[PDB]
């Protein structure tokens, strides 16, 4: 009748409150209120911490499982190392057949912007950016010629489209690809436009329909979390097949599912299934 | 277990099933498709845990629903789906006796 | 699960209500004459588990006598090995002072209580031929001297299993297994109403008033498709009707 | 009557004189007085089947373990109701209790005599019991006019037979005793009447 | 994270290049070890 | 509690370096944690999601359910009239 | 039969349209939408009972009075957009990305791989369950020995109208047997002959 | 006449085969020459044909006639044994019922008016008329395609037949101790998909506790289906419904192909001290949410 | 929660009948092309 | 085994045991809605053995 | 598992190829769950024992299951001196040897368990090998429409073998008759009495001594005749699918005919490999005469 | 309710129900 | 599953299951050739 | 039923197994007797012994 | 087991369901709509564990079975060696 898990069967000075059962000792009415008040903060903050330790995510209980396994005695101090190891290496590209030149990132300082930039590519030609002739007319936007380049391309049957490169345009392009509704994207580092690469299945398109959320700049759409769930519930059934693009206020372009999963709402930006 | 639901064929009253008046019968109620129906507490001999408590949280199609339209315009007699009455008689019977 | 000097050996594990605190027992011997289990008392703080649901580690903690000599702590969870279905048991935790519970060296003499047995399949051991049925306490409801067959004479047994050839046999109480993907594949399943759940899955007869003409056009012109609502009604001039529980991926018909 | 418990002598209609019925609703029909019968046996059966399974269930007012008085109260109630094999089924399952076996629980004489009152007044699904009454008009199909409707010393040897016939059904073949085999019948006593 | 291991997914075909030209494509431990975790995952998807 | 909510705020070793210790050197206190809820706590137990539960099967057939009498189901035609009869049931 | 040269089908598994789908036949502009409950038009929500839906609702040219209006035209939008309708397993395809309503059948995979610890991951050490044929074996025997070969552990005469065990099918047959195939064969042509 | 008929096989007497059939069916019967007659029946065969046969002949009518017996005592009789079969004739008829008359309940069609009719019809002159006229209609088509019994002719999955099944597969080894006998072993038999092969665990022990005549184990399809069992009440709990989920009510989202790598490595890399311990049945329970989904179905845990 | 009850779904039509499928399609409930080998 | 199989087999169904049985209903049971969970599953030999 | 499952295939091939006789699906993977059960009760013996590995002499010890399963682990002091890194990667050895023996143990037990897999599969492939009506070609002879011809290739090197005697009534049966003859014979014989009286008989008598366990022990209580099941002469599947339905009887005939195909497949691609080991095949193909001249 | 069981269907002795 | 197998029975004809469970088989001539002997339920026919 | 009947006798004929080319008969890319070939060496061989 | 010499004259007609109607030339109700337009109220199959004091399915079941039986003459004869 042996056990395990206990290496001690018992405590032989551990007992109980209730098995010594001695005469209660009050010092005063104060200290028992102090003892109430402080029992009863201490199981409050027990609570909350099983709580917060419940409704910890698996990327924070993973890394914190990795600290701890990695944990050594000493805090161990950081060592000299060749002069360079972590550079962020240039993505592939070939330099003969391109669409664009792969600009390796040690040329930032040569690099311009959108509304300016630097002599590049050459040997392509350069898209414009769009501008509005009179008042009347709507005020285009590059998330908006974007979008509807895109969806010509798609309808032509189009293998790669060149397009506007802006820090949305390459979040949404960024978002598009996790999804699977486009087959690649790149960022050559060119100022004006980046490459997209598009994607087919049993003839037709795999990208349905694409529409930009605001059609001028001048009118600007919030999305509220509320209105986001509304999205994912399809009539008492969870939805995810279309995709919604939304700018947060930490410059983070991210798709509707996340911003419901850490509640946050930003501006949209188009919506694509 | 399933909770009592509201909004059915034996919880709703005449007016709410048929917007007509129907005997309530313990027996013989071809109308509710029972043969005998006698009726205990409702609660006494089942067991409480198999009591779940009731569900009200949709709309009766049959007696309210949104956007009560006509279904078809013409002929003018069909009206929306929530309205299934029979036809009224006419001279229907009268009383001698004052009362 | 063993015999060996005739009592039943079983291992077991206790854990707490949320299955975080576990110890294992390799040997305990069942004993039906102990009302309910005893446990030592060091386990009460290696078994509280102060869960979200239970604020402190057992909902019910109190002090009996066995003077105020153990404590009733639970509830707790209990797996034996021979059993399928956990036990949630209240035992009595003693100290040392009123009980040691080491005899020899590294056994604990933990026995198991008729409480844990009579929740679990071991409760058919105390029916007469069972083995704990011999260490039954002395009762005038129970004679452990007399051997099986003459309690079940007394009861009322003369024969053997359906000896007799008026009672059936026991293995032809169900000759046949009903299995949809096995035999004539799944089942044509509709409904008439608000949801599959909620409606029935009867269509109605020939008899009703707005099918009878449909049904009268299509006897007449049996040839040709005739148009109206006699195709909702399970009368179809296709030899398949249309009825709840048709196979319809069925090789044949 | 089984449903509203009101007398046949005095009234007709099911909850007559009696202020809460729920078997008259504002605009309802008088619904008449039900007979007793095997259906409403079956319903006080259920009804106290659920009672009992209650009796352990509740938190409340159940008790851990069930009690002498439940269980001889549901033989009283089987016995009344004329449950001859759901009585004979209980008895059964009170032996085999693990209460019955700790003692708490005790078979008392008067439960084992309704018991036995039972089966003798009920009909049996083979045999003849004491219910059983001769009938006059019988004779015509029987050609008898006292004896009863049953041989058992014929029962027996049509039971031989049937079971020959099962051991031939389940072998295939038959297994024919020795020529010294005589069949034994010193035991049958012929069905005596009152 | 270091952008040394890319990779490519078709429908059901995923291509894994290594893009290391100033080392002449040499692995480190941490490329090494990305490397491996990316060719265990690559081989052991659904779609693979 | 979410982003709506007021912000919450923010040489050697630390104070709270010295409480922790490497899993791999024995625990202070011999707790008897079950094995499954180590692994689980972790992020290493084997998930068992729910989506990897398919169909839920009839093992046994549930019965027969009958034609049950109604007013559109009658033999003859007399007694569903529009005076009388307003629907099935 | 113009009908039946043009009838469509839908994937049923879905119940309903999961997407807002937009279109338009001859002008008239058609949208398909997730509803709780089969909401449309008399006609249309007719026309998608009959196509099964349960979940669905449609809108032509918004308010009925909008045109073009005509029986022709609530029809072919109607069955235009029902056409035009993509399945929820067709686009998660199309997408390349596994639907959440599949990946239980990945479960016995995933539980044969956490059950090959042990001793279900051992193979024999020697043999690779590969055997080639090195050399070659007969045992065809001649009829007489074949006629003797059993008379001790089977029956006498085991090959005794054997068509293909024996050489000779008739071998070892008594004048029963034989008589009864020959009379059989000689009698089916019995007034030809 | 069911007494003298379909019992009392202790007169009952067929056709005695001469010696030259005795010794052919003895040869084809303990071992089968290729291409051999197979219009040979088995002597079962031949009394269940017989008795087939005396139960179609009857005809009721009256008594003193040539009928047998009538339809009063036909019903009489019947009604009679309903009347006192019990609970356990009871379920053994209601097995009988949905094995041989439900199916033909479904597959029943009009056209076969005239048979259903005849199957105990009173013998007047129109049946004879309809029997002509189906005698017709045999000569037009099939005699064998046109009636009842051969519509049920052909089933899915021969490989795993009913019949083979009824006998369940290493039944004593596995009673003798249920806890060395997880699913996966006896499931190791069958060559079908994972939910099939558990129902025909759960049907093959229900079939062996039937014949032991013993309790059977009622919450067995809850643990071959725990995370169905499960899924079904999560389900329930977020869609305000009661019943079984179906694939129309099913969330819709679509996971990268390689998505299942975060589990697949714990599971490959997963090790355990028995295998007991890797098997065990509750590995699916983690919380107290799953603990009481599992365990809210029965009170008295 | 999803207060959308998914009990209280569709409209009765009268005596209109509608299929609603178990799990799968009826087309995909058995796979006898691949179960028995028959693929080229 | 024998005899626990035989005192499993008669607390299940007595009936079978007699030479002429009686009717044979379904009764209460001692151990709630739940005795399965106690009586169920033949008699169990020793896991030594 | 992977080559019991081979055995199978190819054994249900030949079956079908020889004698045009069909197993049924369910005996086809009887055998596989079989073996299966077999090992996981090797795995249930295995669990209960232990097993050392050690490390850096006697420095770490690491105690285990031969499954690998973590239960125990001995450092000595001057061990922890070492940084984290060290000591991970000797526990790592420690533990590494330590499955290098559960690996031994495993692999020996794995044999014995395809040896008993072997002895069970022997029945089926003598009925199949042992009658008068089987022979087989040599690979290398030409196949045409009427018969095989036979190519030279060194005839008077090559020899066809028989395995069935021409003698009447030759049969495993009659060998296991002849043994229990014998060793009954033996044990009457004078010197019988003292044998078995001798810790031999009693030994031998405990163990081949069926016939002696006491009712209700567990094993055999008597002592067989090893399986008789000829193909040719017994049906197995066949007769009854074609009686039931032809598509089925259709369908497990295409079974039975891709499983040989693969088989052979196989065969022929380890005799590939075996000729480019050896040196006598080139490793892209150089002779089309004998694959487009057909 | 008896009457049910010894009577042809079609046939009805007196529709109109009066003596 | 994309392209599913459907009913690949052939113990009766395409014909005769047309016959036996479909509405299509009493009228051959308003059915086209591509869909002779293909379907298997009652057809209900609405003139708009 | 000349297509049912087609199917099934060439389902049936149907050979399998390892030809003089080491191949199935079915091989995607060589065949096996092109034009009778196999048919016109039977004819000019025979079998005279 | 109780037994009378009793003559029933008409057996009745068979429970089959399938029998031609009494056809109508003209429709009380020559409205289509109401057919598709009808609704009533929803049919809650399980409500509390479905306990009656009387047991209403199985009941109604087993006598549906009973009369089912007695016109298929207990199933036997139709069915044959397959
Ligand atoms: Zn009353």
């Amino acid at each position: 009748a042996k056990v395990y898990g206990a290496v001690p069967p018992l405590g032989a000075a551990q007992g109980h409150r209730l098995l010594h059962g001695k005469r209660e000792r009050e010092g005063s009415l104060f200290a028992v209120a102090n003892d109430v008040k402080r029992d009863e903060r201490l199981l409050r903050q027990q609570l909350n911490a099983l709580l917060e330790e419940e409704r910890m995510p698996m990327q924070a209980r993973l890394q914190r499982n990795e600290a701890v396994s990695s944990h050594e005695a000493v805090p161990q101090t950081p060592l000299v190392d060749l002069p360079g190891v972590e550079r962020r290496r240039d993505l592939p590209a070939d330099p003969i057949t391109r669409l664009f030149f792969q600009h390796k990132g040690d040329h930032a300082l040569y690099y311009g912007t959108y509304d300016k930039p630097s002599v590049q590519d050459d040997d392509r030609v350069q898209i414009e950016k769009r501008v509005p002739r009179r008042r009347e007319e709507n005020l285009y936007t590059p998330i908006y010629d974007f979008c509807h380049r895109i969806r010509e391309a798609t309808e032509q049957r189009k293998r790669f489209v060149v397009v506007p490169s802006t820090i949305e345009t390459r979040g949404c392009a960024r978002v598009m690809h996790d999804h699977g509704l486009v087959a690649g994207f790149r960022d050559f580092h060119n100022d004006r436009a980046f490459a997209v690469e598009l994607k087919y299945f049993q003839g037709d398109s795999t990208i349905n329909v694409i529409e930009p959320c605001s059609y001028d700049g001048r009118t600007e759409f919030e999305w509220s979390p509320k209105m986001m769930r509304r999205l994912l519930n399809t009539h008492g059934i969870h939805n995810r097949l279309v995709v919604y693009i939304c700018r947060t206020a930490d410059n983070r372009i991210i798709d509707h599912i996340h911003a419901v999963k850490e509640n946050i709402g930003g501006r949209g930006l188009m919506m694509v299934h | 277990w399933a909770p009592q639901m509201e909004w059915g064929i034996e919880n709703t009253p005449s007016q709410e099933q048929y917007q007509e008046h129907v005997p309530d019968t313990t027996d013989a109620d071809f109308r509710k498709q029972r043969r005998i129906q006698s009726r205990p507490v409702k609660w006494f001999y089942e067991s409480h845990y198999t009591r779940t408590g009731s569900f009200a949280g949709f709309q009766p199609l049959r007696f309210m629903q949104r956007r009560t339209e006509r279904e078809v315009r013409w002929p003018d007699v069909i009206n929306a789906a929530v309205q299934i009455q029979k036809r009224k008689p006419a001279a229907y019977i009268f009383k001698a006796i004052p009362e | 699960f063993r015999m060996s000097g005739g009592d039943m050996f079983v291992e077991y594990k206790v854990l707490s209500r949320d299955h975080r605190r576990s110890i294992r027992v390799e040997d305990a011997i069942v004993d039906p004459t102990f009302k309910r289990t005893v446990l030592p008392l060091g386990w009460l703080e290696l078994l509280r588990s102060p869960s979200l649901r239970l604020p402190t580690g057992y909902f019910v903690e109190e002090t009996v006598h066995v003077e105020a000599n153990a404590i009733i702590a639970g509830p707790v969870v209990l797996y034996i090995t021979g059993q399928s279905v956990p036990v949630v048991l209240n035992p009595y935790f003693v100290p040392e002072g009123t009980w040691d519970m080491r005899t020899r060296d590294g056994e604990l003499d933990l026995r198991l209580g008729m409480d844990a047995i009579e929740q679990c399949t071991l409760f058919s051991e105390l029916r007469p031929g069972g083995l704990l049925y011999g260490k039954l306490p002395e009762n005038p409801n129970v004679r452990r001297n007399e051997s099986l067959r003459a309690t079940l004479g007394r009861y009322g047994m003369k024969c053997d299993l359906a000896e007799s050839p008026l009672v059936p046999r026991p293995w032809t109480r169900m000759r046949y297994m009903f299995i949809d993907e096995l035999q004539r594949g799944p089942k044509l399943t509709e409904f008439v109403g608000h949801n599959p759940r909620n409606g029935t899955p009867w269509r109605f007869s020939q008899n009703t008033k707005y099918f009878r003409i449909g049904i009268w056009r299509d006897t007449i012109r049996r040839n040709d498709m005739n148009e109206g609502l006699h195709a909702h009604s399970s009368w179809q001039k296709s030899p398949q009707q249309s009825v709840p529980e048709v196979r319809f991926l069925a090789p044949y018909p | 009557c089984p449903r509203c418990s009101l007398p046949y002598s005095t009234t007709r209609y099911c909850g007559e004189g009696d202020v809460d019925t729920p078997f008259r609703k504002h605009r309802g029909r008088w619904a008449p007085h039900q007979k007793w019968g095997r259906e409403w046996y079956d319903v006080v059966a259920r009804r106290a089947e659920a009672l009992w399974y209650r009796a352990t269930e509740d938190p409340y007012f159940g008790t851990p373990q069930h009690t002498q008085r439940q269980a001889e109260a549901l033989l009283k109630v089987y016995v009344q109701a004329k449950q001859r094999g759901k009585a004979i089924d209980f008895m059964n399952k009170l032996r085999g209790s693990v209460e019955y076996l700790t003692g708490d629980i005790t078979i008392t004489t008067v439960m084992q005599e309704s018991y036995d009152a039972l089966l003798d007044t009920t009909p049996h699904p083979h045999l003849l019991t004491n219910g059983f009454t001769l009938e006059s008009d019988a004779a015509k199909y029987t050609g008898e006019v006292n004896k009863a409707p049953l041989s058992p010393l014929q029962f027996r040897i049509d039971m031989e037979m049937n079971k020959y016939r099962r051991q031939q059904k389940e072998e295939g073949v038959v297994r024919v005793p020795p020529a010294l085999w005589r069949l034994d019948t010193s035991a049958i006593v012929p069905y005596k009447v009152d | 994270a270091n952008r040394t291991i890319t990779g490519n997914d078709g429908r059901f075909s995923k291509t894994i290049m290594i893009n290391e030209p100033q080392c002449n494509q040499a692995l480190s431990a941490k490329t090494a070890s990305e490397l491996s975790k990316e060719i265990d995952k690559a081989t052991n998807a659904v779609y693979s | 509690g979410g982003p709506g909510s007021p912000v919450r705020g923010p040489r050697g070793y630390t104070a709270e370096w010295r409480d922790l210790r490497n899993p791999m050197r024995p625990p202070e206190f011999p707790t008897p944690w079950e094995r499954k809820y180590r692994q689980y706590a972790r992020g290493q137990h084997p998930s068992y999601d729910m989506v990897y539960a398919g169909p839920m099967p009839e093992i046994f057939p549930m019965r027969r359910d009958f034609r049950k009498p109604t007013r559109w189901d009658f033999h003859d035609i007399e007694k569903q009239g529009k005076y009388r009869t307003s629907g099935p049931y | 039969r113009e009908a039946f040269s043009n009838i469509i089908a839908v994937d049923l598994e879905q119940e309903g349209p999961m997407y807002p789908v937009r279109v338009n036949a001859d002008g008239v502009r058609v949208l398909l939408y997730p509803a709780r409950r089969i909401v449309a038009n008399f006609r249309v929500a007719d026309i998608l009972c009959a196509f099964g839906f349960q979940h669905a609702g449609c809108r032509i040219n918004l308010k009925a009075t909008n045109n073009p209006k005509s029986p022709t035209h609530t029809v072919e939008g109607v069955f235009e957009a029902v056409k035009a309708l993509r399945s929820v397993s067709e686009i998660a395809a199309s997408r390349g990305k596994v639907p959440h309503s599949l990946i239980y059948n990945i479960y016995p995979y995933l539980e044969e791989i956490r059950r090959r610890k042990g001793m279900m991951a051992m193979h024999p050490p020697g043999k690779d369950g590969l055997l080639m044929p090195d050399r070659v074996v007969d045992n065809r025997l001649p009829d007489h020995l074949k006629r003797g070969y059993y008379d001790d552990v089977y029956w006498k005469d085991f090959f005794a109208g054997s068509d293909e065990h024996l050489n000779e099918p008739r071998m070892g047959l008594r004048g029963d047997e034989m008589r009864r195939r020959l009379e059989e064969a000689q009698t089916s042509p019995a007034p030809t002959t | 006449w069911y007494l003298q008929n379909i019992l009392s096989l202790e007169l009952l007497k067929l056709k005695s085969k001469t010696n030259a059939e005795k010794i052919a069916t003895y040869r084809s019967y303990m071992r089968s020459l290729a291409s051999g007659k197979d219009n040979t029946m088995s002597d079962d065969d031949v009394i269940r044909n017989i008795i087939k046969e005396r139960w179609k002949t009857l005809e009721f009518g009256d008594r003193n006639a040539g009928y047998p017996c009538t339809f009063g005592d036909y019903i009489q009789f019947l009604n009679e044994w309903f009347k006192s079969l019990d609970e356990e004739g009871m379920q053994r008829l209601r097995e009988h019922f949905d094995r041989r008359i439900r199916p033909l309940l479904a597959v029943m069609s009009p056209v076969d008016i005239l048979w259903l009719e005849a199957l105990t019809q009173n013998s007047p002159h129109n049946k004879e008329q309809l029997q002509r006229k189906i005698a017709f209609q045999t000569s037009l088509g099939t005699p064998e395609f046109f009636d009842m019994s051969k519509r049920l002719r052909y089933e899915i999955n021969e490989d795993y037949k009913v019949r083979d099944e009824l006998g369940p597969e290493l039944f004593a080894l596995w009673s003798k101790a249920p806890e060395r006998w997880p699913p996966e072993r006896l499931s190791k038999m069958y060559g079908l998909d994972f939910t099939l092969v558990r129902k025909i665990l759960v049907w093959h022990h229900f079939k062996a506790c039937y014949d032991a005549c013993v309790e059977p184990d009622w919450s067995l399809p809850k643990r071959l289906f725990a995370l169905e069992w499960i899924r079904d009440v999560r389900a329930r709990k977020h869609g305000l419904f009661y019943g079984k989920m179906r694939f129309a009510e099913q969330k819709i989202t679509f996971y990268s192909d390689r998505f299942l790598f975060r589990d697949l490595v714990n599971r490959r890399e997963a090790s355990y001290a028995n295998v007991w311990e890797m098997d065990d049945p509750y590995r699916f329970l983690q919380t107290e949410q799953d603990y009481e989904d599992y365990w809210g179905d029965n009170y008295d845990v | 929660k999803n207060l959308n009850s998914w009990y209280t779904k569709g409209t009765m039509r009268g005596g209109v009948p509608r299929i609603y499928y178990a799990w799968m399609r009826p087309g995909s409930f058995t796979r006898r092309r691949f179960e028995k080998m028959r693929n080229p | 085994y024998k005899d626990r199989l035989l005192s499993k087999q008669f607390f299940q169904n007595p009936q079978a045991f007699e030479v002429v049985p009686d009717r044979n209903e379904r009764s209460v049971q001692f151990g709630g809605k739940w005795e399965y969970q106690r009586t169920h599953g033949l008699p169990t030999v020793d896991r030594n053995e | 598992m992977e080559v019991y499952r081979r055995i199978t295939e190819r054994v249900r091939g030949a079956l079908w190829a020889h004698h045009g006789r069909l197993m049924s699906e369910r005996q086809f993977h009887r055998i596989l769950a079989f073996v299966y059960n077999n090992k996981y009760e090797y795995q249930i013996r295995f669990d209960r024992m232990e097993v050392v590995g050690r490390e850096w002499g006697g420095r770490v010890e690491v105690v285990t299951t031969p499954a690998g399963f973590l239960k125990r682990v001995r450092v000595n002091p001057c061990v922890e001196d070492l940084t984290l890194y060290q000591q991970q990667q000797l526990i790592l050895s420690a533990y590494a040897n330590a499955c290098a023996d559960g690996r031994k143990l495993m692999e020996q037990a794995e044999m014995n368990i395809y040896k008993q897999f072997l002895k069970d599969l022997k029945p089926i492939v003598m009925g199949i090998r042992d009658n008068p009506e089987f022979y087989t070609v040599s690979e290398n002879s030409i196949e045409t429409i009427g018969g095989v011809l036979q190519t030279g290739d060194s005839n008077n090197l090559c020899h066809t073998h028989r395995t069935i005697p021409a003698a009447k009534a030759r049969q495993p049966a009659d060998e296991v008759r002849a043994r229990q003859e014998w060793e009954q014979k033996w044990i009457n014989s004078p010197r019988g009495q003292s044998w078995a009286l001798t810790l031999r008989g009693k030994t031998y008598f405990a163990l081949h001594g069926p016939q002696y366990r006491p009712r209700g022990a567990p094993g055999a209580k008597k002592e067989t005749l090893p399986l008789d099941i000829p193909a040719p002469y017994t049906a197995m599947d066949e007769k009854r699918l074609l009686k039931k339905n032809w598509m089925a009887y259709l369908d497990n005939k295409h079974v039975a005919e891709v499983m040989w195909t693969r088989v052979k497949i196989a065969d022929r691609e380890k005799r590939q490999r075996l000729l480019q080991e050896t040196g006598r095949a080139w490793h892209r193909p150089i002779n089309e005469e004998a694959i487009n001249r057909w | 309710e008896y009457y049910r069981w010894f009577i042809q269907p079609g046939r009805h002795p007196n529709p109109s129900g009066l003596t | 599953d994309l392209y599913p197998e459907g009913f690949q029975w052939k113990h009766k004809l395409n014909t005769e299951y047309n016959q036996w469970r479909s509405n299509t088989w009493l009228t051959p001539d308003l059915i086209p050739k591509e869909h002779r002997g293909r379907f298997l339920c009652n057809f209900q026919l609405n003139i708009v | 039923m000349g297509e049912r009947m087609r199917a099934i006798i060439e389902d049936y004929s149907k050979g399998f197994g390892l030809g003089p080319h080491g191949h199935s008969p079915t091989h995607d890319t060589i065949h096996y007797n092109t034009l009778n070939a196999e048919g016109e060496r039977v004819r000019d061989l025979g079998y005279t012994d | 087991m109780k037994y009378a010499d009793l003559e029933l004259t008409t057996r009745g007609e068979f429970p089959h369901g399938m029998k031609e109607p009494a056809f109508v030339k003209k429709l009380d109700q020559n409205i289509p709509w109401y057919f598709s337009t009808y609704r009533s109220m929803y049919h809650w199959p399980i409500t509390g564990d479905n306990w009656s004091d009387l047991n209403e399915a199985e009941k109604h079941h087993d006598l549906h079975m009973f009369y089912t039986l007695a016109w298929w003459k207990l199933g036997e004869g139709i069915f044959g060696v397959d």
